[PDB]
Parts: structure tokens; C-alpha cells; sequence
């Protein structure tokens, strides 16, 4: 009976798996998880060797899929995506920048300090360029500000090129690049510990953060005016639906085979 | 192989190498989906995949 | 089944953000919603970290984009609209001007009390001017009155130039300038509260009012004989309400799926 | 119908008419619109037969997740 | 889906540009608009771009023809 | 299952192609990608080779068929056309031309430096011929630069004969040779990968680019006051449609009948 609940066990994982992806088939920036199984297999000193019935099905590990999602057009200049390799870096709080996560899904806006902010008001992290100068000079992930005023003139439009710099054109014509948004890669992005909100965090197993543009090394370009849906597919996810709930079935059939033998028993 | 960007052809990185068994009924499963070769198994044969 | 549940009411909440767009276009000075999601995945200590499916899907915030809606002609002078950004103030009550909120419909017209004012009988609110001197003398804004007689003069026509001011011909040829509408801004639009009838008040998320003149700074200018639609599109929000309704259903063939677990196990 | 100067279009250069690459300044001359007339209807044709395809396209697509939805 | 809704809305904002062009056939000093789409192509380090369609059609940037207009 | 599972993901992935395909019947240089399959087989040693089903259908490769497009009229001197065999070459940095990527629109235009660049502010590389020498001095391409003032002259007209080379005459009547377009060919063009906005890069299944002039050796011509459309027809693709819904019709009813026939044992 335990044979029969570990394969009971991983199909219920597997249905679960499948309806978190389902449910979340319209936030952004989300990466569909896949639920991996292994063998069991013990065997003692004193245990028959040639006969070796296995101990079931053990769940291995729920991966997260981080392949490229698509993107739907918003015409919004503050809504960024990036295609390719990269994660945009997000802090919670804006003195600290080192306290900061990795996001996909670009839906941001300014506050009342008129700071780059995410949806759950966390701040987005970018590079210091100097208006005059050209590169990173300092490499420190600092938040992105938008001053209303600068001078002097207003600000009145914010627009993002391929390599991430945001430049604002101002009331007396002057066009100051305000810095360009840093872009994070690690090494194994299913490593990543997953947080709240379609953000992970750094772990031991994901290797360290590579700070670096985008359109740069090995990161992807960063577009203005995109948003990323899920990476999900509908047509695959309904059709796990329907095996694992074929599977399901089998498994709890074994289950009252087995019992039925012990009630056998019980009528001698 | 993978590609490294501004670069062209690819970099090869490393050699895969599958090892075949004459009979690999005899093989010992330790669970995690892995097997260890026994004595009925027989001796590991290596080798580039796709070919021998 | 929470899971399955969870998909069901992010697909839902799209639903109605979608369903209220429609119904609202044809209102005046209306600005569209979109349902943003984010994802659960919450731990504990003594939660595996890796064999646990995700929670579902989580609501973020109904955003509130801002971007310029259409413009209708009808020539009619007191009908106005603001070409750029900017909002008018308008104050429930004529004694205080203080209490007032934000609005984008122009649809004014004078009360018996020749006060321009909404459809709602709420005062639109101006900077008083000297009929002899030029900018704004006093920036406190009032309640915007057009006099019957100045001088005596009977008012014959009203017109708006860019600047805003409202400028009253009277039967004596004297042209003289009653005031200009008052332009109110906000930092963060998208933090600004909704009230009844497409108006909005400021919020601390929305930073502090910015009083100001039409085409001047960062402010827009106002245009007369003109009035917003609703920012809409009516193509998009028919594929929206499309794509909300399969990721209805598949939510509701997983949660199907797992009440056909619980009744096979309940028949051993 | 005004232009102001950005950063991808330059910098003003002011200059007087017929001279240098300057054109010419005709008075009792207005300028119309540079539309051709029947141009614009023809891609008025061309974008409506587009816009059916990839509606189309839009249909058998959600036509395809109701059939597995119905197993 | 959303590689059809791209197409749906490139070809939308064809339509627009078009309506533009025809409404202002007497404003003066006016110049015609076209508008320019491009392709779509996102692949990651994961994904096995030897058989992955594209991503549908975006837009490049709505022009601004300046070809002399007829005199009047 | 798993062979009722292969033919869904193929003829999904034919949908994809054909919607794809659909999405950019208006995109300039645009070339049409078909989807091709093939079986799937495998027999062990222990296997019957006689008694066995197959394993399926597997997407071979989704090829990039690069036959001609037809050709728009703008009457525009800056738009330019390669009648032929050929690509425009691109560099995104005008400080290196080595980092150049093919493509087929040609929609040019003068940045504010006077250099021919596209649509997505990139270099056109093009050959440096002296204004008094012939052919090509230096191979090497490098961006086109239009002078504004030459002498001096100042720039009036500029044209491209059926060579490439970009002509421009001046007040002075001075008509100086800038040089010529730069066309890059590949011997497999099929295994160029595919980049973002209908540029092509070259790859180790493709060769290496051969540079080269128009209408030389197998080079086609480029013409100027031309574009190209997409290489697509409306009728193919829209039969294509219906024959990919049927064939995935088709592949649901065989799952279909699989799951009905493992219920069918559950119930003994």
C-alpha cells in the first residue's frame, strides 16, 4: 500500500504542479514549473537481492522552466521586458540597493519621489552614468530616479533605447541621460529560490549575480513599450491535466487491490 | 557546443560519452533513476554516442 | 483546489476590469484598468523547498493607464479638454474650493449663478486675474465666474485661448479677462484614488497637487469646443475579454480534475 | 502641423531662401497635403484583408484549446 | 494567440495611420505618415531555437514621409 | 498517449508557423518559415522488429524560405530594393563595421551625421571609392556618409544607379561618387539564424559572408524608390490553416479514444 500512496503522492504533486501553472497563465513575467520524479530502491544486508520490488515513485524535484515567454504590446513606455538572458534587480527598500531580487515582468511606473518603482512600490536598480560621460562609470546598483525638473525644464518624456539608458527630454530642450537600468544573469537560473510576486532571490545552488547592460556580454536587449505573459502553453498544460489524472486513477486502483487482499485475509 | 556572442562558430565545450551494457537487465537499480553494473550485467562498454 | 480556485478569481477579475472598460465607452474623460497578477509561493521551515507546486495566482493592482484619449468636436465653446497632461480641478462646493478633485471631462455650462460648472453642479476652479495685468496675481484657485455685466456691457460670447484664459465680450466692445482654468498634476497618476463619475482625488501615493497654467512647464494645454472619449479600444478589449474566458475554463477543468481525485478515493 | 527639433533630428540650421541647399519662397502658393488619394484607399483595401487573416488566425487558435477542452 | 493578436494590432495601427493620412487631405503643409513593422525572435540560453516559430510582427516606427506636396 | 501527444505538438507548432507567417504579411523584407516533420522509430534489442507501432512525428527543422518578395513603389530615393541575390549590411556601432547583421528592407534614411542608417538607427556598410578612382579601393565595408556640404556645395539630390554607388550633386554642380552599397551573400542561407526585426546574422551552417558589389558575380541589383514586402501569399496560408486545424483535430480524437480505453479496464 505504501508502493501505491508514493504513486498517488506523485501524480497529486504533478496535478498541482499543472494547476499553478494554469491559474497563473496571466501574470507577468511567470516561468511554468515541471514536476520530476525518481525511483526508490532499498535494499539491506539481509534483503533478497534478485527480487528487488521497487518502494514506489519519489517527486525528484519541481523545476522552473525558464524559457522565454511572449510579449504583448502595451504602447507604455514605462512597461519593459527583456528578450533574452537577464533579470531586472529590485530592492524593497531604497537606502539599502544590496537587500534587492530578480523580476521578469516589467510593469513599472514613478512614485511621488518619482523613482522607478514596481507594482508592489520596490524600487528598480540601474547604473550612475554622469550626463556628459558615455559608459558605467561606477558600477554600484543604484535606484533609477526621474527628476520633474531639470536644469531648468520639466520632464516630459521618458524613452528607453536598446542598451537601457533612460533619457528624459525636458521643457528647454536639454537631453540628459538619467542612468541605464543594470541587468542581472546567474549562472543557473532554476537554482533561484522562489519568492512572492514573480521575484527570486540568490541561493547557493543558483551561483552568484552577474551584474552587467543589457545587449551586453551574454545579456539580452531590454524593450520599452513590452510586457512578458506566462511561458505557459495552454494545449500542454490541459493534456497533463488529463494524464496525470489517468495515472491518478491506476495507482489508487492498486491501492484498493491491496486493501481487498487484507480484507481476503480477515474472513479465514 | 555553444555560441558565444559577437563570435562566430561554435565553441565546442566538452564530449558526452554513453556506456552500453550487453545486458542491461542485470544492472542494480540504487533508486534516483540510476544504475550500478553487476556481475550479470557485464563489463561497461564506452564510447562516442551515435556510433560502435 | 485552492490553486484551481486562485485561477478562477485572477480569470474573473479580469473579466470585470475588461467588462467595465466596455460599458464605460462612451463616458467622457474615462481611463482604462488593467488587471495585473502576481504569483503565491509562500514557505516554511519545515516545508520541503523542493517538492512544494506553487500557491496560485495572486491579484496585484487594477492600474489605472493614463494614456490620452480621443478627442470629439462639438463645437461648443464652454466644452473643453485638456491636450496633454494635466487635470482640471473642480470643487463640490463654491465656498470651498480646497475640497476639489481631479476630472478629465470639459462637458461645463453656467448655473443661475453664471458659475461654470460639471454636469454634477460642481464648480471648476481658476486662477484670478487682474483685467489689467497679465499672469496670475493671487495663485489660490476660486470658483470661475462670468459676470452677465462688466463695465454697462452685457457678456455676448466666451472663448479659451491656450493659455486657458477665459475671455468675456460684452455689448460696449470691452474685452476683459475673467480668469484662467486651473491645471492640476500629480507625480504618480497611477496612485491617484477613484471616485464616482470619472473623477480622482490625490493620494499619498500620487504625490501632492502641482498647481499650475495650461502650456506652461510639464502642463498640457486646454482646447475649447472639444471633449475626451474614453481611452479604449474596443478591439483590444474584445480579444482581452476572449482570452479571460478560456483562462476561466481551464481554470475550471483543473478544479474539475481535482474533485475527481477526492471522489475515486472515496469509493475504495 | 508643427515641428519642433530633437535630438535624432539635429540641430537647426538657419539659413535665407535660394541660398545654399535652401529652397525658394513663392508668395500667393499654399502647400496641400502630400497624400495620393487613391493610394491611401488602396491600403485602405490591403490593411482590411490583413486584419481578416490574422483574425482568422485568432479564431482556429482558440478553436483548437475548446476541442481539448472537451475530452 | 499572441502571435496573431501581434499581427492584429500591426495591422490595426496600418489602419490608423492610413484614416490619418486620409482625413488630412486639405489641411495644409501636411505630411503623409507610413508605418514600418519588423519580426520578433526570442530565444534563450534553454531553448532549442532549431524548430521554435517566431514571435509575430512588431512595429519599427511610424514615418514621417516628407516628399514636397502639390501647390495650390 | 505519448504518439497522440507527438501529433498535437506538431501540428501546433504548423499553426504557429502559419500564424507567425499571417502576422507579417505587411513587415518589409519578411521571409516565410514552413514547418517540416518526420518519424519517430526506435527498436531495442529485445524488441519484436516486426509487431511495433512508431513513435510518432518530430519536428524536423522549421525551414526560412528565401524566394523573392514582391516589390512596393514609394517613390523614395532613400528606400532601396535588392533585385536578386543579396543582403544590406548593418552594423549597430558606427565605430565597428566587423558587428554588422544581414537584412532585406530597406527603409534608410540620414541620422543627423548624414549616415545612411535604417529604421532602428543602424549603419548601412558600404564601400569607400575615391571620387575620382573607379572600382572599389579598400574591401573593407564601413557606414555611408552623405556629406551636407562637399567642395563648397551644399547636398541637393542623391541617387543609386543599378551599381550601388550613392551620387550626389551639389550647388556647385559638382557630382562626386560617395561610394557604394555593400551587398553580403552567404552560400547556405538557409542556416543563417534568425535575429530580432528581419536581420539575419551569419552562423557555422551558413558559411561565411562573401562581400561583394551589386551586379557583380552572382549579386543581384539594388534599386532605389523600392521596398519589399513580404514573400507570403494570403491564399496558402489561410488553406495552410484550415489543413493544421484538421490535422490537430484529428490527433485530440486519437488521445481521446486512449484515455477512454484505459477507463474502460478501470471499471472490471
Amino acid at each position: 500500500s505504501y508502493v501505491s500512496l508514493s504513486g498517488l503522492s506523485a501524480a497529486q504533486l504533478d496535478l498541482n504542479t499543472t494547476s499553478n501553472n494554469i491559474a497563473n497563465a496571466n501574470t507577468y513575467g511567470f516561468k511554468e514549473s515541471r514536476a520530476e520524479f525518481a525511483d526508490v530502491y532499498s535494499n539491506s544486508l539481509f534483503t533478497n537481492a534478485k527480487t528487488t520490488p521497487g518502494g514506489g515513485a519519489q517527486a525528484s524535484q519541481v523545476a522552473q522552466q525558464f524559457h522565454e515567454g511572449s510579449s504583448i504590446y502595451t504602447n507604455n513606455p514605462m512597461d519593459l521586458r527583456v528578450s533574452g538572458t537577464g533579470f531586472f534587480a529590485v530592492a524593497k527598500e531604497r537606502l539599502t540597493p544590496q537587500q534587492n531580487e530578480l523580476t521578469r515582468n516589467g510593469a513599472f511606473h514613478l512614485n511621488k519621489e518619482n523613482y522607478m518603482v514596481t507594482a508592489n512600490d520596490e524600487f528598480l536598480l540601474g547604473y550612475q552614468v554622469d550626463p556628459s560621460s558615455g559608459e558605467v562609470s561606477s558600477y554600484e546598483p543604484q535606484p533609477i530616479n526621474i527628476p520633474a525638473e531639470f536644469g531648468t525644464g520639466f520632464l516630459t518624456k521618458v524613452d528607453f533605447d536598446e542598451n537601457g539608458s533612460v533619457m528624459g527630454t525636458y521643457s528647454n530642450g536639454e537631453n540628459v541621460t538619467l542612468g541605464r537600468v543594470a541587468l542581472v544573469r546567474v549562472p543557473n537560473e532554476q537554482g533561484l529560490d522562489k519568492k512572492g510576486g514573480t521575484q527570486w532571490d540568490s541561493t547557493q545552488f543558483s551561483g552568484d549575480k552577474i551584474w552587467g547592460e543589457s545587449n551586453k556580454g551574454s545579456f539580452g536587449t531590454i524593450n520599452n513599450g513590452m510586457l512578458e505573459q506566462s511561458n505557459i502553453d495552454m494545449t500542454q498544460e490541459l493534456v497533463d491535466l488529463i494524464s496525470a489524472q489517468r495515472n491518478f486513477q491506476a495507482n489508487s486502483r492498486s491501492l484498493e487491490v491491496h486493501n481487498q487482499l487484507q480484507q481476503n485475509i480477515l474472513q479465514i | 557546443s555553444v555560441r558565444v556572442r559577437g563570435q562566430q562558430d561554435n565553441q565546442v565545450v566538452g564530449q558526452l560519452t554513453i556506456t552500453d551494457f550487453v545486458n542491461p537487465g542485470g544492472l542494480e537499480p540504487i533508486g534516483q533513476n540510476l544504475y550500478l553494473p553487476t556481475g550479470a550485467s557485464g563489463d561497461p562498454q564506452e564510447g562516442v554516442p551515435g556510433l560502435d
